[PDB]
């Protein structure tokens, strides 16, 4: 924990448009969000002309973003510019050295992505659970991106199935009627083929046979 | 068995 900058250099650093605040949004680069009232808190201190005002801040506290202290889930449905603050790394790790993190709690990391027109921090990645087709209750919950490809989330589930090389497997998604939708497309992404954390994705695999197990389901 | 149990949408 370094000493603490003057009020002004502090701004500065935080705010400017190279490493702070206002740094635009590239993707794969780390984000993290601060809850907004202590970034509004930390605003008016350095803002407020006193640095031996009683305004200062205190330590970094995201408690209240987080459903609980056990799992440390983020809460859903959070907006930016109401509930949170994005900073880049840099900044983040200037706040925290200044000010420091309540004691035991995770920082709230994110990525940006690149969307087809926008870049945007993916606050909410989506978490898919993968299932063989013959026990749809034995699943391994796996955190993909909304851009990641169909094909990777099939490499995943062959990868923690430890399904062999020469069996073929398919995927399909179960949709909120409760039937199956077939995603007959590896190239387009988790976005494209609209799936969302919690979904089920089952895993096919061709039997012995040459005959697919989905053959038996009513179309 | 639930797998077979259930219904594939057609796409349209």
């Amino acid at each position: 924990h370094e000493e603490l900058p003057g009020l002004d250099s502090q701004w500065r650093q935080i705010e400017n448009g190279e490493s702070g605040r206002e740094r635009p949004l590239r993707a794969g680069e780390s984000w993290f969000l601060v809850e907004k009232h202590w970034y509004k808190q930390w605003e008016a201190y350095v803002q407020g002309g006193d640095q031996d005002s009683s305004t200062f801040p205190g330590c970094i506290n995201n408690a209240t973003l987080f459903q609980d202290e056990i799992n440390w889930r983020l809460k859903e449905g959070l907006v930016e510019g109401e509930d949170y603050v994005l900073l880049p790394a840099a900044a983040w790790h200037y706040l925290v050295s200044w000010y420091g993190l309540e004691h035991g709690q995770p920082p709230i990391e994110r990525k940006v992505i690149e969307l087809p027109n926008i870049q945007k921090v993916e606050v909410y990645p989506v978490e898919l659970l993968l299932v063989r087709h013959n026990d749809l209750g034995k699943s391994h919950t796996v955190q993909f991106s909304h851009t990641d490809s169909i094909g990777l989330v099939l490499r995943t589930a062959r990868e923690r199935f430890l399904v062999e090389p020469q069996e073929d497997t398919r995927l399909w998604a179960k949709n909120s009627e409760g039937s199956l939708d077939r995603l007959y497309d590896t190239h387009i992404t988790v976005l494209d083929a609209a799936l969302e954390t919690g979904q089920l994705i089952i895993m096919e695999t061709r039997k012995k046979d040459g005959t697919w197990p989905s053959a038996q389901l009513e179309h | 068995g639930e797998f077979y149990k259930l219904k594939i949408r057609t796409p349209r």
